C-alpha cells in the first residue's frame, strides 16, 4: 500500500461520492417536477 | 384532492446523500493513512 | 512534497463535496416545505 | 508520471464538482419559481 | 395559466451529463495507475 | 398568509459558495505541483 496507491483509492472514493451526489440531483429534479405537475394538473384547474 | 406525496423520492435522495457521505468518510480515512 | 500536495488537494476537494452534501440536505427541506404548504394550506382552502 | 496522472485526475474531479455546484444553483432557481408562482398567483386567487 | 420550469430543469440535466463525463475522465486516468 | 423558504434558499447559496471556495483552494494546491 504505497502513497500513490492510497492517493488513487482516495480519489476513487471521492469520485463515487460525486456520483452519488449526481444521482441525488437527478432525483431532486424529479421531486421539483412532481410539485410543478401536481400544481399544474390538480391545483390550477380547481382554483 | 387526495395530497402531494414525494416521500419516496425525497427518501431516495437522503439515502444517496448518505452513501455520498460514506464515500467521503472512506476517502478521508485513506488520506489519514498517508 | 508532491505527495503531500496531492493529499491536501484531495482533502480540499472532499470538503467541497461535503458542502455540496449539506446544500442538498437543505434543498430537501426547501422542497418539503413547498409540499407541506400545498398540502396543509392550499388543498384545504380549496376544499372549504 | 503517476504524480502527474493523479494531479490531472483530481482536476477532472474538481470540474465534476464545479458542474454539480452549477446544478445546485439552478435547482434554487427552479424551487424559487414554484414558490413565487404559489405565493404570487395561487395564494392571492384563493 | 401554469408553471414551466423545463428550461431550468433541462439545463440541470445538461450540467449533470457534463459532471458525469468529468468523473469518467478521472476514473479513466486512475485506471492507468 | 404565503410560503417563505427565501431563508433556507439564501443558506443553500452560502454553503454553495463555501464549496466553490474549497475547489478554489484545491486547484491552488494543484497549481503548486
Amino acid at each position: 500500500r504505497s502513497d500513490i496507491e492510497k492517493l488513487k483509492e482516495a480519489i476513487r472514493d471521492t469520485n463515487k461520492a460525486v456520483q452519488s451526489v449526481q444521482s441525488s440531483i437527478g432525483n431532486l429534479i424529479v421531486a421539483i417536477k412532481s410539485v410543478q405537475d401536481y400544481v399544474n394538473k390538480e391545483i390550477v384547474p380547481s382554483i | 384532492l387526495d395530497p402531494i406525496d414525494i416521500s419516496i423520492v425525497l427518501n431516495k435522495i437522503k439515502s444517496q446523500l448518505e452513501e455520498s457521505k460514506e464515500w467521503i468518510r472512506r476517502s478521508n480515512k485513506i488520506l489519514d493513512s498517508i
